[PDB]
DNA sequence: GGTTGGTGTGGTTGG
């Protein structure tokens, strides 16, 4: 289905504060 | 949590509260994983040592929340239980081997802006973000210190996963392959850890490849909380992933 | 207060 999708967040295609850091570790 | 920061509104929609009934008592988190079904850890509901062992009719669990607190009229869902499975090789006796547990609601739960499911990895999924140095993210309304302190709203702290020969080196506890540590190194400049009461409660990668939310782990013991060289350990739920398929598949 | 703080021409939501 659309799970680990968050309403407000990746289907708004809108960021939280910190998730780019959990990104950033993978680099 | 210990060193986190409040969590934004919806940032964590598969954030579940495990409650008991009477006395009223945030006994710990757990994790949304469908419509029906909420993920936490086995020691939530049985630890003979603290004289534990909780059925369904004992407790509820409430979704949808951010405040620890006050009950968000027109957010929050309450849910009863049908029916707590625990893993059958949970080891409470010796080191939480095997520290897992799923929970059948009553009815399903509506989806809001604020109750949404957590994915489950795959081995690939698992195969390829479980890796030392990566980070995953945990959330709960447990202890912000050792106590040897509650939050008003629900905290979150992101955190590397550790090497399995640093994890195993920094306690005298048996690690099996069902656990894995995360935590920053003593002199890694940051800090940051689960604590008491966020046991349950999910860690969470955000899959570069899709964008989505996957739940790699569930906060299941440490040594303290937030030590120079102690790491938090975690519930590996890939590795328990069969068991999880067999209770959905035959009790759904 | 209330299944609930401390303030709302609410808020992550009424009166
Ligand atoms: C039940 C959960 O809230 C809690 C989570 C602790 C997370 N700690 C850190 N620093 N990330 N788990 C516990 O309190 C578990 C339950 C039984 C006791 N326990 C411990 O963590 C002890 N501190 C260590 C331990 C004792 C026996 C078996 C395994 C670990
Ligand atoms: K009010
Ligand atoms: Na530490």
């Amino acid at each position: 289905a659309d799970c680990g999708l968050r309403p407000l967040f990746e289907k708004k295609s809108l960021e939280d504060k910190t998730e780019r850091e959990l990104l950033e570790s993978y680099i | 949590i210990v060193e986190g920061s409040d969590a934004e509104i919806g940032m964590s929609p598969w954030q579940v509260m495990l409650f008991r009934k009477s006395p009223q008592e945030l006994l710990c988190g757990a994790s949304l994983i469908s419509d029906r079904w909420v993920l936490t850890a086995a020691h939530c509901l049985l630890y003979p040592p603290w004289d534990k062992n909780f059925t369904e009719n004992d407790l509820l669990v409430r979704i949808g929340k951010h405040s620890r607190t006050r009950y968000e009229r027109n957010i929050e869902k309450i849910s009863m239980l049908e029916k707590i499975y625990i893993h059958p090789r949970y080891n409470w006796r010796e080191n939480l081997d095997r520290d897992i547990a799923l929970m059948k609601l009553k009815k399903p739960v509506a989806f809001s802006d604020y109750i949404h499911p957590v994915c489950l990895p795959d081995r690939e999924t698992a195969a390829s973000l479980l890796q030392a140095g990566y980070k995953g993210r945990v959330t709960g309304w447990g202890n912000l210190k050792e106590t040897w302190g509650q939050p008003s709203v629900l905290q979150v702290v992101n955190l590397p996963i550790v090497e399995r020969p640093v994890c195993k080196d920094s306690t005298r506890i048996r690690i099996t392959d069902n656990m894995f540590c995360a935590g920053y190194k003593p002199d890694e400049g940051k800090r940051g850890d689960a604590c008491e009461g966020d046991s349950g409660g999910p860690f969470v990668m955000k899959s570069p490849f899709n964008n989505r939310w996957y739940q790699m782990g569930i906060v299941s013991w440490g040594e303290g909380c937030d030590r120079d060289g102690k790491y938090g350990f975690y519930t590996h739920v890939f590795r328990l992933k069969k068991w999880i398929q067999k209770v959905i598949d035959q009790f759904g």
